[PDB]
């Protein structure tokens, strides 16, 4: 009864901040701050409510909270939102991460800023509609839906110093991508929506009716595929990765569409929400085919942030990197691995946060991301050089933060299941502490590199200092005190596993 | 004794304030701070080894919270004292203590003074996780905690990038040792269930009963991941080129926290490595090849830096082989005692470093004696224990006792090595003594516990780790005097080669032979050489390989064939209105012949 408040706060939200802006031109951030608050406190109120610590696993379908509305009865269409402990983390985590993305704008006085709060409230609705729509039109809906934003904002708002015909380029190829990757699991789902239809004789796109679907095998191996191709071009998976460093490098210079659009992981929530429960045995012959696609994710995302000599395009290929560990995870089976990759999205999302934040203050402080040009900055700028050590020492798997209880804890359910795939791995490990250690050596070690570098640099705000330091406290308290975490999402977990080996 | 926590949080408040602090404070404030946290850590562990000894030495465990919970995988934030944990509890303070007030004497006028002491004491912070653990996964934290302190002391002087180069190799080799410690983590879980040492050896016996394969694969990776903290064979590489830091980290490092973990580690899980017999053999053999080579590469380093490095390599070489004879009592007591007198050396070394007016050449050096008699005797004293002289010395007791121990479990050919390692170790550092110096309170408490009053402290390992056992009374006496007889026979052969003119030391260095085996033995015979052309040359030749990102290009193949294929189609847009009829009668006729033919 709060879901449909929690996907359209955001809408009215954004609606206000387009209205408001005739009132003044500081009014639409303070608009966008207050709905993106009210919809984290809604998310809270949810989370303290919902009492997932001391919820037991009784099987898929297993829902905290429901509602249900018709909208297009004539294929059995509703919107049909749902809320679970593995769909309330991610609800909480887009709304903290929309809050943060609001506050990295805080600072753009420009002349159209109500369409660029519009585009951004457009996009968290999007997702938060994603992370709670059941039926499978709705979340494909809502999947297309938050893109179209994404595609406006990357390129009219997006990064200045680069021409308009690379950011309509960037923004076509993840178009491009996303959404012919969509239409693919459209084609999926309509098949699905088919043969339920001739097993019964009833139109239904319900998540929970297409649970209890007999197929022939070969045809549920068709639709997973059709489902994993669209959930792989937006985790990244390789090859389906190449729109997201070019998306990150032509997003907006503050950072808010790289928080808003990118780094809340509706493909890794997509896989085990649908992927698994509806197409279990699929799943299970396509385990190692995926897990290898995850290992090569790992690795060929290390390798090419190494490689970059943009500092974006190098958090990029991190994101890249950390989403081959979650998928090797997802399709494993274990429950261990299965939290500790619920663990693993929440902690990537504020790490690479946190990198692009602090990334998009530094190129407002010397105006070039190329790495070639700065060096030794730590002697040159108050707090950014050690906040950015922070977090690549988090982005390497630290213990003490979160990514390293995610990672490991993958690594723990991997290796009972499959050991060979977890030991080259955690190879992968050592290499993300290379490409971080290489990040950090290359941008605020050394000696400068250019004239921009060697002069005094202004000081980061207490807004800026303020959301950092928020995302530091979260990231320490998630690696030191990850079990609230881990009891919230543990129900859903456990439906999903038992539901993926007891029908396999 | 419920203080136990506070060996932790102490330097963990330092760390957060001299962090947070960013350098606005005095030297002296922050000098306050950071030596003052680390001295309450070793008040506290003072007055926690009183309350120790006086409840008849009984293992206590203060559990925190409950760290990880999924089913059957249950890891706790524990903490757990016993007699070993005691012993390097109380030389990780005592020294850091000391090294911390040496330090802050030292690196006054320096940039970073606050980022210093922030990273030592959080160096001290994760040294505590890391011997006052009760299971794997909170050691493993203290591990990762020691390892990126170590890389963010040993690139202090950012500014240089040799520096950062020598912090990054160092991360990198560790974290390959991590990497094999993980592998231990998995394969423990995955067969006990458990990562608590009392946990898993207990359950360990009755569980590898029908087959012990997985458990020699868990001691196999557990040795990984020691050798990669140690500095042993085969990640031994780092520790040379990346004690290119400030002196005190370097005392940290080689004396109480970087490179004893290993043994720690080892010593702690000895039960595990008692069932499988063949791995602590290769423990040993680790360890004494490793000794061998280091003393080998010391001999013909150029720096008095360096030597004492591959001096640190030879000795938790010792340590090893101390460990892989079964002599655990020796090799923990060989830990601290080389604490002791490594954390004095490199600090001496140090004040050295500071009146040289930053020299480090060993032959520009010569007749140091009479500029400054302390800073000599201190060396003098670190030298006579590192050759383990005989009864005035701590290091001679604690090597005696290895000894004793691979004598007495029918250990010959790594007596025999530990023999010619310490004729060796006489050797090189005299050698090192006599070229540089011929031709205050910490340091007198490190100059006191290098005598034999630091062999006259025992550490509480009764009912730890199990007895050696004892060697014969004849026995042990001709083992005593050979290798009294050694040590003193390498210091008269070194005091011979290098203290009047060397005649015979530059004849056989400048000849073929002996040009090829120094230039050998000076890159730590070629293991540098082997891991750059094996692991980091393939990187980078792959990095430039794929910096293109070649699967981009070739997911936008189908782009390009849209391209091609669309300006193909617009060609038959011609505009002329003949062509469009004649394109018509083409399009009937292929209409009618499909229709024909199906
Ligand atoms: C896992 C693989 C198997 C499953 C694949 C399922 C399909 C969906 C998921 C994958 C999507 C891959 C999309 C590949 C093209 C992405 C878009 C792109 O690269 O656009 C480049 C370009 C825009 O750049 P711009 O600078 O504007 O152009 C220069 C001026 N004309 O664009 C242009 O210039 C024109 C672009 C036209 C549209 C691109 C062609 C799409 C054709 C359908 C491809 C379907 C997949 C084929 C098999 C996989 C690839 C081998
Ligand atoms: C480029 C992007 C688009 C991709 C290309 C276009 C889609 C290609 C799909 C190829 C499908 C090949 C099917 C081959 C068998 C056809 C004949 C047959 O026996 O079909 C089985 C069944 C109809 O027979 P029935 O009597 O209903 O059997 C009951 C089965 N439980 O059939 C059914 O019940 C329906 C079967 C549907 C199969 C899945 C189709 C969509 C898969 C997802 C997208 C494609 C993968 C990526
Ligand atoms: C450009 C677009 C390319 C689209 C390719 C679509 C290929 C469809 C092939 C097909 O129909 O395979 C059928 C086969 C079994 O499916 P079916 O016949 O429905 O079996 C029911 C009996 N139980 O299906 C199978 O056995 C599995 C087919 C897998 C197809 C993989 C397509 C390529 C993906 C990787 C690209 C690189
Ligand atoms: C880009 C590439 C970067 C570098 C990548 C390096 C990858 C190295 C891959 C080594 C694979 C070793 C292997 O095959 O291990 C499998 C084996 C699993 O054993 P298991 O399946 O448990 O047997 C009983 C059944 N339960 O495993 C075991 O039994 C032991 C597991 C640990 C293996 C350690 C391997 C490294 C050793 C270095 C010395
Ligand atoms: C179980 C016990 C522990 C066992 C071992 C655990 C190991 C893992 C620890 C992970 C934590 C991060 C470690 C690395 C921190 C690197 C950043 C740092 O310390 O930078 C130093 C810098 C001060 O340097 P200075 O040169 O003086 O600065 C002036 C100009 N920059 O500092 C600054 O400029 C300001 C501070 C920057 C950020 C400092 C680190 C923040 C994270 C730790 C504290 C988080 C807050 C505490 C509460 C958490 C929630 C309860
Ligand atoms: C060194 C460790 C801390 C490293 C820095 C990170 C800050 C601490 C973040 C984690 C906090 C953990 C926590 O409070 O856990 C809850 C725990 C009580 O929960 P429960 O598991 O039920 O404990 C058994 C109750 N008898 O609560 C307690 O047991 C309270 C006491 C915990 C120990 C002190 C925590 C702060 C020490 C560092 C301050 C700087
Ligand atoms: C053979 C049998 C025995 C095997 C024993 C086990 C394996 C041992 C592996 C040891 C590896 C030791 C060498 C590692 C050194 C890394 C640090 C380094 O080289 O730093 C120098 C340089 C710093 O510059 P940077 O900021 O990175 O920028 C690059 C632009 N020049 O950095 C660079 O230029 C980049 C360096 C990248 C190095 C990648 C290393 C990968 C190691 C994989 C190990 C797999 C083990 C299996
Ligand atoms: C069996 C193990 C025996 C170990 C003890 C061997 C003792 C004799 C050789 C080592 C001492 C020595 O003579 O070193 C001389 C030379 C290094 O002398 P150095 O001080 O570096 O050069 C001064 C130049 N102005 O040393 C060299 O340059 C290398 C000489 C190697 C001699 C053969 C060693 C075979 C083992």
């Amino acid at each position: 009864m709060l879901l449909p408040w929690l996907i359209l706060i955001p809408f009215i939200g954004g609606f206000l901040c387009w209205q408001t802006e005739r009132f003044g031109v500081k009014v639409p951030r303070w608009i966008a701050l207050i709905t993106m608050g009210l919809t984290l406190a809604l998310s809270l109120q949810l989370w303290l409510q919902g009492g997932y610590s001391l919820t037991q696993s009784a099987g898929i379908p297993q829902w905290q909270s429901e509602f249900d509305m018709p909208w297009i009865p004539r294929f059995g269409i509703s919107i049909h939102l749902a809320i679970d402990g593995l769909s309330l983390l991610m609800v909480v985590l887009t709304g903290l991460l929309g809050v943060l993305a609001v506050l990295c704008s805080w600072k753009e006085i420009e002349k159209y800023q109500g369409f660029f709060h519009l585009n951004l409230m457009w996009i968290l609705g999007g997702v938060i509609g994603v992370f709670l729509a059941i039926d499978m039109f709705l979340f494909f809906f809502f999947w297309e839906m938050m893109l179209v934003p994404m595609y406006f904002l990357i390129a009219l708002w997006g990064h200045k110093a680069s021409d308009g015909k690379t950011r309509i380029t960037a923004a076509t190829k993840f178009f491009i991508y996303t959404q012919a990757s969509g239409l693919v699991m459209l084609i999926a789902i309509l098949a699905l929506v088919f043969v339920h239809y001739n097993a019964t004789g009833v139109w239904t796109f319900n998540y929970e009716e297409l649970l209890n679907t007999p197929m022939s095998s070969g045809v549920e191996y068709l639709l997973m595929l059709g489902f994993f191709i669209a959930f792989a071009v937006k985790m990244p998976v390789v090859p389906l990765h190449g729109w997201l460093p070019d998306a990150h490098s032509q997003a907006p210079t503050a950072g808010s569409v790289d928080l808003a659009g990118i780094l809340l992981k509706t493909a890794a929530y997509g896989l085990l929400r649908f992927s698994l429960p509806l197409f279990p045995n699929a799943s299970a012959e396509f385990a190692p085919i995926a897990m290898w696609l995850g290992v090569i994710g790992i690795f060929y995302g290390a390798w090419m942030a190494f490689a970059q000599t943009d500092i974006k395009r190098l958090i990029a290929y991190t994101s890249v990197s950390h989403m081959g560990f979650v998928l090797i995870a997802i399709y494993t089976g274990s429950q261990l691995a299965y939290q500790g990759a619920v663990i693993q999205m929440i902690a990537h999302g504020l790490s690479a946060a946190g990198l692009f934040i602090l990334c998009g203050q530094l190129y407002e402080r010397i105006h070039t991301r190329d790495m070639r040009m700065m060096g030794g900055l730590w002697s040159k700028m108050k707090w950014l050089p050690a906040l950015s050590l922070f977090f690549a020492v988090a982005t390497l798997g630290m213990p003490g933060t979160g990514n390293f209880v995610g990672e490991f804890m993958i690594l723990f359910g991997s290796f009972q299941v499959v050991p060979v795939i977890t030991v080259i791995s955690t190879f992968g490990l050592v290499f993300a502490s290379v490409y971080s250690l290489a990040m950090l050596h290359r941008a605020y070690f050394g000696k400068a590199k250019s004239q921009i570098a060697s002069q005094e640099l202004p000081g980061m705000s207490l807004r800026e200092l303020f959301m950092i330091l928020l995302l530091v406290v979260l990231l320490v308290l998630l690696g030191f005190y990850p079990q609230p975490i881990l009891d919230t999402s543990h129900s859903a977990i456990g439906n999903i596993q038992q539901w993926f080996v007891n029908s396999v | 004794m419920n203080m136990l926590a506070l060996t932790i949080i102490l330097p963990l408040i330092g760390f957060v304030l001299l962090a947070f602090s960013r350098g606005r404070w005095s030297e002296n404030v922050s000098a306050i701070v950071g030596v003052g946290s680390v001295g309450l850590a070793a008040l506290v562990t003072a007055f926690i080894g009183v309350d120790f000894f006086a409840n008849g030495e009984q293992t206590y465990s203060q559990p925190l919270w409950t760290w990880m919970s999924v089913g059957d995988f249950n890891i706790g934030f524990n903490l757990v004292l016993d007699g070993l944990s005691l012993t390097m509890l109380s030389v990780v303070t005592g020294v850091g203590f000391l090294i911390h007030m040496y330090a802050s004497w030292y690196m006054r006028g320096e940039e970073g003074y606050s980022r210093f002491f922030a990273y030592t004491n959080l160096f001290i912070a994760s040294m505590v996780v890391l011997v006052l653990a009760d299971n794997l996964l909170l050691m493993y934290l203290g591990w990762e905690g020691v390892g990126l302190c170590s890389y963010l002391l040993i690139g202090f002087y950012y500014t240089d990038p040799k520096n950062g180069a020598a912090a990054m190799k160092a991360f990198v080799v560790t974290r390959v040792g991590d990497v094999f410690l993980a592998f231990a983590l998995f394969i423990l879980y995955n067969e006990l269930g458990t990562l608590n040492f009392r946990e898993m050896v207990e359950l360990a016996p009755a569980h590898f009963a029908d087959g012990n394969n997985m458990l020699m694969w868990a001691t196999l990776m557990l040795l990984g991941g020691a050798v990669g903290k140690s500095a042993q064979l085969p990640l031994q590489t780092w520790l040379a080129d990346a004690m290119a830091g400030p002196t005190p980290v370097s005392a940290l490092i080689h004396a109480a926290t970087m490179v004893t973990a290993g043994v720690y580690l080892i010593a702690r899980t000895h039960g595990l490595f008692l069932m499988t017999p063949e791995v602590l053999h290769l423990v040993g053999i680790v360890g004494a090849v490793t000794l061998l080579l280091a003393g080998f590469a010391a001999l013909v380093q150029t720096d008095i830096k360096r030597v004492l490095a591959y001096s640190t390599m030879s000795q938790i070489g010792y340590m090893f082989l101390a460990l892989g004879v079964q002599a655990w009592d020796a090799a923990i007591f060989h830990l601290m005692t080389h604490a002791f007198f490594k954390a004095l050396l490199f600090l001496a070394s140090g004040s050295v470093i500071l009146a040289c007016h930053h020299e480090q050449n060993i032959f520009k050096m010569g007749g140091l004696r009479k500029s400054i008699p302390l800073v000599y005797l201190c060396f003098l004293v670190g030298g006579a224990a590192l050759s383990a002289l005989p009864l005035v010395t701590a290091g001679f007791f604690s090597k005696d006792e290895i000894l004793a121990g691979a004598m007495a479990n029918g250990h010959i050919n790594l007596m025999v090595a530990g023999l010619v390692g310490a004729f060796m170790t006489s050797l090189y550092t005299f050698r090192m003594i006599f070229i540089v110096f011929h031709g205050s309170l910490p340091l007198i408490v490190l100059l006191i516990l290098s005598t034999f009053v630091g062999a006259l402290i025992v550490p509480p390992l009764q009912g730890v780790l199990p007895q050696t056992t004892e060697l014969a009374h004849g026995s042990m006496l001709t083992l005593e005097i050979t290798s009294g007889v050694v040590a003193v026979v390498g210091i008269l052969l070194a005091a011979w080669l290098w203290l009047g003119k060397r005649t015979l030391v530059t004849s056989i260095a400048n000849s073929a032979p002996g040009r090829l085996l120094g230039t050998w033995w000076y890159n730590a015979w070629g293991f540098d050489w082997l891991y750059d052309k094996v692991f980091v040359k393939p990187f980078l030749g792959i990095a430039w390989l794929l910096k293109r990102d070649p699967l981009n290009s070739m997911m936008n193949i189908p782009a390009v064939l849209s391209r091609f294929a669309g300006k193909g189609l617009l060609l038959s847009e011609n505009g002329y209105l003949r062509w469009y009829v004649a394109s018509m009668s083409i399009g009937a006729v292929v209409v009618l012949a499909l229709l024909m033919v199906l």
